[PDB]
C-alpha cells in the first residue's frame, strides 16, 4: 500500500490527492472519477437530459449522442 | 501567564480546564457599554 | 491558543450585582460602582449614579486547536527491539525481536 | 444540539472601534474575531451581520440581512456584492454563511470589512497582524508549478464544514430615547403605533408596566429618569461583548462555525542542488538560493553539533 | 473648579470637554446641551417648523408634539 | 495613509491632469505608546489637531 | 488645542527582591520605559519595550 | 511602481483571467544623488530608456 496522502487506484499505482475527483482520468480504469458526486457544468457544457456533461456541440450533429437521444431530439433543434 | 502551557486540559473536548492568563478587568470609561481589558499574551506563540 | 470569551454584561438599574464563584478556566469577575452605560438608543438606566455594570471574562479552546495543538509528554526508560537478517547454508530468515 | 435554521437568529449592532469616519461608533458590521491559521493565507472574519440568507432567514445565497438603524428595531436586507473585504488591498472572497466569512487577503497590518454603496455605505476596522506565510523549509511567494508534495492544512472553501460552534443567547433589553416626549414638565411615552412597550422610572418611587398608547405618566419632570422598550422580540443573538445581557442568559441554541481546518498536500520549491567540495576531514558546500532555505547538519557519533542556517544568496 | 479640558455642569460636576455639544445629555441639568450653536438633523429626525429637531415617526400620529403642533396639521398629513 | 508623495489630481472630465510633491507622510502618535488607531479604552491626552 | 484617547499599557508585575526590583512587562506595540532614582544623582534610563 | 511581482489581467468581458510572475522590480535612479523623479532644476547626464 501507499501512504494516505496518494489514493491508489483498483491497479497496483497510487496517485497524489490532488488528481482526484479533477474530471481528468487518472488511473488506467478511471475509477478515481467515477466515486465523488462532483455535478458541475462549464458554459460550453450543455447538460443532457440524463445530467450528463457534453459539450454543447456535440447538440444535433446527426447521430445520436447522449444515452436518451435528446441530442438529435427535434424540440432541441429545430429542423 | 506568558509562557507554555498557560492553559492546560486533560483533553482537547474536556470540560475541566484550567488556565493563568493574567486577566484584568478595568473600570469602563466611555459612555457607552464596554468590557475594557487586558491579557498576557499567548504563551503557546511565545513558544512557537 | 487560547481564546478569551468576554461574555454579555449585566447591569442593574438601582441594585447591587456580586461576584460569584465559576469552574471556567481563569474565571475573573468584577463589579463597578456606577457607571451609567449607552447604546444605540441613549441611555439604558433611569438611576443617574447607582447604576452597576459587572464585567465577566474566562478562557476556552480556540476552534481551530483541534490541528495546530501540542501534547506534553513524560517519557520513562526506552526499550528497544530490531529486526535482524540471520542467513545460514542457502537458508535466509527475517525475524524481529527485543 | 447544533441547529442550522437560521430564522431563530437575527443580527445586531455592534461597536465598531474602527469606523468609515475614523470614529468609534455603533455599527452593522463589527468585527467580533479574525482567525488566521490556514497555511493558503486565507482567514476567517466573524461579524455582527448575516450573510447568505434573505430578511426571513430562510438560505439565499445572493442575500445579507443586517439590523437596521432605526428605533423599531427591523431587519434589512440587500444584495450581496456591495460587500468587500480588504486588508492593505482588496481580498477576494471565497466562501460565506452566516456570521462568517473566508477571504484570501495580502499582507497587511488590519482587516476590513465595508459595505461599498446604498444608504448604509459604513465600515468596520480591527487591529490584526496578517503576515505571509509558507510550508516547507524553503521561503517561496506562491506555490511554484514544480516541486514536491508535503502536509499542510487549508481552510475547507465548502460551507457544509464544521469546526466547533458558538453559544446564542436571549435577546437582552434595548431602550430608545424616542420613546420619551416630556412636553412641558411631565414624561410622556408613546409606542411605535401598534406595539406593546414596557417602561420603568425612577421619579422618587420605582413604576414600571406595560403601555399601547400615550401614558401621561406620574411624578417625572425630566425626561432622562424613564426609560422604555419592547418586549417582543423572540431571535437570539450572538454572546455579543456588546449588548446587556436579559435577565436569563441560558444558552438557548448553537450555531456551526463553517469552514473547517482540514489536511491536504501543498506543493513547495525544491532549492538548487548543492556542489560538494571534498577535502580531508571536511566538505565544502557552494549554495545558491533567490530566497532563504534552511540548512540543517549533524553528526552521526555521540556528539551531535547541529547547525541550523538561513542561507540566501550565493 | 477642574482642569479647563473638562467642562463643569453648573451642579456640581466635571465631565470631559468631548461630550459638550453632541447630542446627549450627561449634566444632570442638560447644561452640556442647550448651550452651543449645533442645529443639523439627520435623515430621520424631520425639522418642524418652529426650527426643533423631532423624529419623523412622531409625525400626524393623533397627538400634538411640536409647540405649535405641526405634527398633527392636514396640511403635512392628510386624512 | 503613509507616504512619500502627496498628489492631488482631477479625475475625470476634459481637464484631467495630476499634481505630485515630493513629501514624508509618517504615522503620527501622541503619547508614549504607539498605536494604529485612538483605541475605544483609555486616558486622555492632550493634542493639537486642525480645525474640520 | 484638544483632547485625543491614548492606550494603557499592560500593568507590569513587580518582583521584589534584596535592594532590587524586577518588572515583568508585555507590550504588543512599542512602549516607553522611564526610570530615575530619587537620589542626589539620577540615573536616567529610557528603552522602547516591545514583546514580553 | 516598485513590487514584487508583475501582474497581467483581463478586468471586463467573458474572459475575465489574470497572470503573474515573480520578479523583483525596484526602483531605479540615475548619477550620485537618489531621488524620487526628476527635479526641476539640476544638471544632465547620460542614460537609457525604453523607446516608446
Ligand atoms: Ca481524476
Ligand atoms: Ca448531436
Ligand atoms: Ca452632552
Ligand atoms: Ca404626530
Amino acid at each position: 500500500k501507499c501512504e494516505p496522502s496518494q489514493f491508489q487506484c483498483t491497479n497496483g499505482r497510487c496517485i497524489t490527492l490532488l488528481w482526484k475527483c479533477d474530471g481528468d482520468e487518472d488511473c488506467v480504469d478511471g475509477s478515481d472519477e467515477k466515486n465523488c458526486v462532483k455535478k458541475t457544468c462549464a458554459e460550453s457544457d450543455f447538460v443532457c437530459n440524463n445530467g450528463q456533461c457534453v459539450p454543447s456541440r456535440w447538440k444535433c450533429d446527426g447521430d445520436p449522442d447522449c444515452e436518451d437521444g435528446s441530442d438529435e431530439s427535434p424540440e432541441q433543434c429545430h429542423m | 501567564p506568558g509562557a507554555f502551557g498557560d492553559i492546560q486540559a486533560s483533553s482537547l473536548y474536556a470540560t475541566d480546564i484550567v488556565a493563568r492568563t493574567d486577566i484584568r478587568l478595568l473600570k469602563p470609561s466611555v459612555k457607552n457599554i464596554h468590557v475594557p481589558y487586558t491579557q498576557a499574551v499567548s504563551g503557546y506563540e511565545m513558544w512557537k | 491558543k487560547f481564546h478569551t470569551v468576554i461574555p454579555s454584561p449585566q447591569v442593574k438599574c438601582c441594585g447591587s450585582l456580586e461576584c460569584k464563584a465559576s469552574s471556567k478556566a481563569d474565571y475573573t469577575c468584577r463589579v463597578f460602582g456606577g457607571v451609567y452605560p449607552f447604546m444605540w438608543g441613549g441611555a439604558q438606566c433611569f438611576c443617574d449614579s447607582e447604576n452597576t455594570q459587572l464585567s465577566e471574562a474566562y478562557v476556552e479552546f480556540a476552534p481551530d486547536c483541534t490541528i495546530d495543538h501540542a501534547v506534553a509528554l513524560k517519557v520513562h526508560t526506552a526499550a528497544l527491539k530490531v529486526g535482524l537478517r540471520i542467513v545460514y547454508g542457502n537458508t535466509t530468515a527475517h525475524l524481529d525481536t527485543f | 444540539s447544533i441547529t442550522d435554521d437560521f430564522t431563530l437568529t437575527s443580527p445586531y449592532l455592534g461597536f465598531c472601534p474602527y469606523c468609515r469616519h475614523s470614529a468609534p461608533c455603533f455599527s452593522p458590521i463589527k468585527i467580533e474575531n479574525v482567525w488566521d491559521e490556514s497555511d493558503d493565507g486565507s482567514i476567517r472574519i466573524q461579524v455582527s451581520a448575516q450573510f447568505g440568507y434573505n430578511q426571513a432567514g430562510t438560505a439565499d445565497v445572493t442575500k445579507f440581512r443586517y439590523m437596521s438603524y432605526d428605533h423599531d428595531h427591523d431587519i434589512k436586507e440587500d444584495s450581496m456584492e456591495k460587500i468587500a473585504i480588504s486588508t492593505s488591498g482588496p481580498c477576494r472572497r471565497l466562501g460565506h454563511k452566516g456570521y462568517f466569512l473566508l477571504a484570501q487577503c495580502p499582507p497587511g497590518d488590519s482587516v476590513t470589512v465595508s459595505i461599498t454603496s446604498g444608504a448604509s455605505e459604513n465600515s468596520c476596522t480591527v487591529e490584526k497582524k496578517i503576515r505571509r506565510k509558507f510550508v516547507g523549509r524553503e521561503e517561496y511567494l506562491f506555490p511554484p508549478v514544480h516541486g514536491k508534495l508535503l502536509k499542510c492544512h487549508i481552510y475547507d472553501h465548502l460551507k457544509e464544514t464544521s469546526a466547533g460552534y458558538i453559544t446564542m443567547h436571549r435577546p437582552g433589553p434595548h431602550a430608545y430615547k424616542s420613546y420619551l416626549k416630556e412636553a412641558s414638565g411631565e414624561v410622556y411615552i408613546k409606542p411605535p403605533s401598534g406595539k406593546n412597550v414596557t417602561y420603568e422610572c425612577k421619579c422618587g418611587d420605582y413604576s414600571t408596566g406595560i403601555v399601547s398608547t400615550q401614558t401621561k405618566m406620574n411624578g417625572c419632570t425630566k425626561a432622562r429618569q424613564c426609560i422604555a422598550y419592547t418586549r417582543d422580540q423572540t431571535k437570539w443573538v450572538f454572546n455579543s461583548p456588546d449588548l446587556i445581557r436579559h435577565t436569563d442568559h441560558s444558552v438557548q441554541g448553537k450555531l456551526h462555525i463553517p469552514f473547517r481546518l482540514t489536511p491536504t498536500v501543498c506543493r513547495v520549491p525544491l532549492a538548487h542542488t548543492p556542489t560538494v567540495t571534498k577535502w580531508f576531514k571536511g566538505i565544502t558546500l557552494h549554495l545558491t538560493a533567490t530566497r532563504p532555505t534552511l540548512l540543517t547538519t549533524r553528526k552521526l557519533g555521540l556528539r551531535a553539533d547541529a547547525t541550523a542556517e538561513w542561507i540566501t544568496g550565493t
